[PDB]
């Protein structure tokens, strides 16, 4: 544990250098051809796209300009690209380039073609604990990492989540991540992952992070979440009482680490005390599991997803496509000066 | 059974983030 604090020590040394002077204007738009949307969002998409000049292919998220001002996202599309330019880790996705032009901002990724968690948990129907933990444990290093830039991730879901040629995850979706110090107050996330002290309005902090891993790992494991219903404020109420239901094929020590990270005390929560991270790594659920190998990248995948070459999409649903316009005068040039 | 209530309920498929 004398290695990690001297990782993470270096680690924040280039991430703030990055975070001080963000890369800008990497490439442009005619240098990519863009193939087949792998999917949307509120402000535009994601699609992959061949760079020209290397012949590599690549995720390209779109937003359009107009549309984040509309809607007051300013600051948390701000927030994803300086984050996202600044960071460094096994199971982060790289960000490979990064432009905008009169009417919308680009942020170019490696292209993760294993798809999302979410396709295959759901076409599996769920991860056996192995499974479930082999992906977990590189969810806790990245929190770890994360936490210590002061950074907040914000969005953990398997539809966040790629899998790559190793069968390793991919983190991607920066969209709400934020550098803060404090308590931040953004209502944000996804319904089934929220914190109950985010639903609350009471201020929250990384701890959040913490829950949705509790989250996460349950709902890996049972193929389901564990606060469903139709509607969010339905789901709300579930989340706030706390009360969870495990399935019978859980483990004792499954279910004994859930109940710690799925604690609506804060006070309480795995992640959130003295010990922080280790309170985790230690947990008898992950006695299995070899720390410093996933990082490294060495241990075998349960899963490994098959490709049919760079540039296959069959991992991913189809979307309706769209043409991508760009108009001939700028359009809020000044609200997205740093991008 | 709870998975039979979750796969009859209209949140299965991907879930778009919110924030206000
Ligand atoms: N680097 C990537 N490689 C392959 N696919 C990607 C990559 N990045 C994103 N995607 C795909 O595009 C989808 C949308 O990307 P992303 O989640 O960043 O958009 P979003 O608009 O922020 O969605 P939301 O906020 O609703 O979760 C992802 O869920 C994933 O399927
Ligand atoms: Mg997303
Ligand atoms: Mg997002």
């Amino acid at each position: 544990q004398e290695s990690v604090k001297e990782f993470l020590a270096k680690a924040k040394e280039d991430f703030l250098k990055k975070w001080e002077t963000p890369s800008q204007n990497t490439a442009q738009l005619d240098q990519f051809d863009r193939i087949k949307t792998l999917g949307t969002g509120s402000f535009g998409r994601v699609m992959l796209v061949k760079h020209k000049e290397s012949g590599n292919h690549y995720a390209m998220k779109i937003l359009d300009k107009q549309k984040v001002v509309k809607l007051k996202q300013i600051e948390h599309t701000l927030n994803e690209k300086r984050i996202l330019q600044a960071v460094n880790f096994p199971f982060l996705v790289k960000l490979e380039f990064s432009f905008k032009d009169n009417s919308n901002l680009y942020m170019v990724m490696e292209y993760v073609a294993g798809g999302e968690m979410f396709s295959h948990l759901r076409r599996i129907g769920r991860f056996s604990e192995p499974h479930a933990r082999f992906y977990a444990a590189q969810i806790v290093l990245t929190f770890e990492y994360l936490h210590s830039l002061d950074l907040i991730y914000r969005d953990l879901k398997p539809e966040n989540l790629l899998i790559d040629q190793q069968g390793y995850i991919q983190v991607t979706d920066f969209g709400f991540a934020k550098r803060v110090k404090g308590r931040t107050w953004t209502l944000c996330g996804t319904p089934e992952y929220l914190a109950p002290e985010i639903i609350l309005s009471k201020g929250y902090n990384k701890a959040v992070d913490w829950w949705a891993l509790g989250v996460l790992i349950y709902e890996m494991a049972a193929g389901y979440p564990p606060f469903f219903a139709d509607q969010p404020i339905q789901i709300y109420e579930k989340i706030v009482s706390g009360k969870v239901r495990f399935p019978s094929h859980f483990s004792s020590d499954l279910k004994d680490l859930l109940r710690n990270l799925l604690q609506v005390d804060l006070t309480k929560r795995f992640g959130n005390l003295k010990n922080g991270v280790n309170d985790i790594k230690n947990h008898k659920w992950f006695a299995t599991t070899d720390w410093i190998a996933i990082y490294q990248r060495k241990v075998e995948a349960p899963f490994i997803p098959k490709f049919k070459g760079p540039g296959d999409t069959s991992n991913f649903d189809d979307y309706e496509e769209e043409e991508i316009r760009v108009s001939i005068n700028e359009k809020c040039g000044k609200e997205f000066t740093e991008f | 059974t709870t998975y039979a209530d979750f796969i009859a309920s209209g949140r299965t498929g991907r879930r778009a983030s919110i924030h206000d």
